[PDB]
């Protein structure tokens, strides 16, 4: 098990969480970590 | 004057994404991937 100074991309399962809306929370979306409120949006994201 | 104030604010926000010689611009990544005895110098580079 190698840990360099680099992104750790071999992961044990960690996806069992429930999203909460309109509340200031610490979120981790597939490696993107941030703090804020999550709201429904009308942004038309492209599929990729 | 409105444009100059907006441009200064935009540049100041843009400078958050500048490494300033640190391993990464985002503080969370450098704190998470590096131990505090070594991460302190990178955090100092970002702080300064």
């Amino acid at each position: 098990f190698e840990l360099l100074h680099a992104p750790a991309t071999v992961c044990g399962p960690k996806k069992s969480t429930n999203l909460v809306k309109n509340k200031c929370v610490n979120f981790n979306f597939n490696g993107l970590t941030g703090t804020g409120v999550l709201t429904e949006s009308n942004k038309k994201f492209l599929p990729f | 004057v409105v444009n100059q104030n907006a441009q200064a604010l935009n540049t100041l926000v843009k400078q958050l994404s500048s490494n300033f010689g640190a391993i990464s611009s985002v503080l969370n990544d450098i704190l998470s991937r590096l131990d505090p005895p070594e991460a302190e110098v990178q955090i100092d580079r970002l702080i300064t």
